[PDB]
């Protein structure tokens, strides 16, 4: 009965930042990581990065290495992502997912995938 | 303690270490749920000094998971009181070892048609290992000390790869860090 | 690692979808996803073969080296969706996506 609940749609101006939340329930928060993937209209799935809910370690995609910051809060079992200096090309739906592709405690690769996904948060830049 | 012990991240790993260079992962400050290990493929499950059905009620000061890959016929060497080229030159357990040995057939993942040469074992050394000793040197033996397994899907069971995880249970006159539920 | 899928666009008939990597991808590091219109992607196959919990038996994946596939033995009205291949042997990548129609 795992669920991921994301914030609603946001509208931002060029140069602005957006922070998108993802509330998790139905499982031990510190046993699984959090991944973020975005999908622009008409496009496929693009990986943004990963964070461990246990030790705060991160692994970012090169494309967002200097733009995206990911954090977690284990007291409210909620993940957060902030994307800086938004451009018109960043209009997309941003999804959170439960990560079982990398361990949260050891950082090693696991045999798995992204099983639970949130509904997605639409971010528009104009 | 609210955190659960990361057994999942030890047993469901994509990659295991070579037996000549076995890898140790430390488990601490967590709740040890052993039901999954009983629940699963894990055909080999032998506990020494402790019952596999009582682990749910015990507390430990530390738990250590030693992971490595060996041949099916070498699985019998991962035990106290045993000898052989794994027991003596790659991975030695103490005669008073306390813990559980879990192993399963990984032929589907580790074996390759061209041969998997990534896994190595030590054949030559001037002396036998001490309990939980590791030797990863490549100094020439008075022969090159390491030799590949060359695992293949066409091999009989005794020559197929097995993934072995040894769970060592440390009990000291000290506050526990790992407890079952 | 770059993942190329084909065909661009593909009830009761058998469907096969392909994903070829520019580099060798381990069985342990490859997965398949399904995305219905208006919905988030879901995991179908992991480890290149094993089914995710809740996935019907008609869905099965396999492969090795650089060539992996996903097979649906008979298409249902609900199986018409965009499928993706994923690898995390190196970093983490998604394929272009293949549409079943
Ligand atoms: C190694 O990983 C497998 C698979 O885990 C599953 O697939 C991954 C890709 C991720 O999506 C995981 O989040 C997901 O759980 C583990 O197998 C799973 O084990 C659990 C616990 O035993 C099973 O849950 C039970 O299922 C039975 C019904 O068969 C119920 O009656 C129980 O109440 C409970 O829900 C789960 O079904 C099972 N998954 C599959 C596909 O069989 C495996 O345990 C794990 N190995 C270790 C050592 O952790």
């Amino acid at each position: 009965q795992v669920q991921l609940v994301q914030s609603g749609a946001e509208v931002k101006k060029p140069g602005a930042s957006v922070k998108v939340s993802c509330k998790a329930s139905g499982y031990p928060f510190t046993s699984y990581g959090i991944s973020w993937v975005r999908q622009a209209p008409g496009q496929g799935l693009e990986w943004m990065g990963w964070i461990s809910t246990y030790n705060g370690n991160t692994n970012y995609a090169q494309k967002f290495q200097g733009r995206v910051t990911m954090t977690t809060d284990t007291s409210t079992t909620t993940g957060y992502m902030e994307l800086r200096r938004l451009r018109s090309d960043d209009t997309a739906v941003y999804y959170c997912a439960r990560d079982y592709t990398r361990g949260a405690w050891f950082g090693e690769s696991l045999i798995g995938g992204f099983d639970n996904w949130g509904q997605g948060t639409l971010v528009t830049v104009s | 303690i609210t955190n659960l012990c990361p057994f999942d991240e030890v047993f469901n790993a994509t990659r295991f270490a070579s037996v000549y260079a076995w890898n140790r992962k430390r488990i601490s400050n967590c709740v040890a749920d052993y039901s999954v290990l009983y629940n699963l493929p894990f055909f080999t499950f032998k506990c020494y000094g402790v019952s596999p059905t009582k682990l749910n009620d015990l507390c430990f000061t530390n738990v250590y998971a030693d992971s490595f890959v060996i041949r099916g016929d070498e699985v019998r060497q991962i035990a106290p009181g045993q000898t052989g080229n794994i027991a003596d030159y790659n991975y030695k357990l103490p005669d008073d070892f306390t813990g559980c040995v879990i192993a399963w057939n990984s032929n589907k993942l580790d074996s390759k048609v061209s041969g998997n040469y990534n896994y190595l074992y030590r054949l030559f050394r001037k002396s036998n290992l001490k309990p939980f000793e590791r030797d990863i040197s490549t100094e020439i033996y008075q022969y090159f000390p390491l030799r590949s397994y060359s695992f293949r899907p066409t091999y009989g069971v005794g020559h197929q790869p097995y993934r072995v995880v040894v769970l060592s249970f440390e009990l000291l006159h000290a506050p526990a860090t790992v407890c079952g539920p | 690692i770059v993942l190329t899928q084909s065909p661009g666009t593909l009830p009761g008939e058998r469907a096969t979808l392909s994903c070829r990597a520019s580099q060798t991808v381990s069985s342990t590091s490859l997965a398949w996803y399904q995305q219905k219109p208006g919905q988030a992607p879901r995991l179908l196959i992991y480890g290149a073969s094993s089914r995710a919990t809740g996935i019907p038996d008609r869905f099965s994946g396999s492969g090795s080296g650089t060539d992996f596939t996903l097979t649906i033995s008979r298409l249902e009205p609900e199986d018409f969706a965009v499928y993706y291949c994923q690898q995390h042997d190196t970093s983490l990548t998604f394929g272009g996506g293949t549409k079943v129609e």
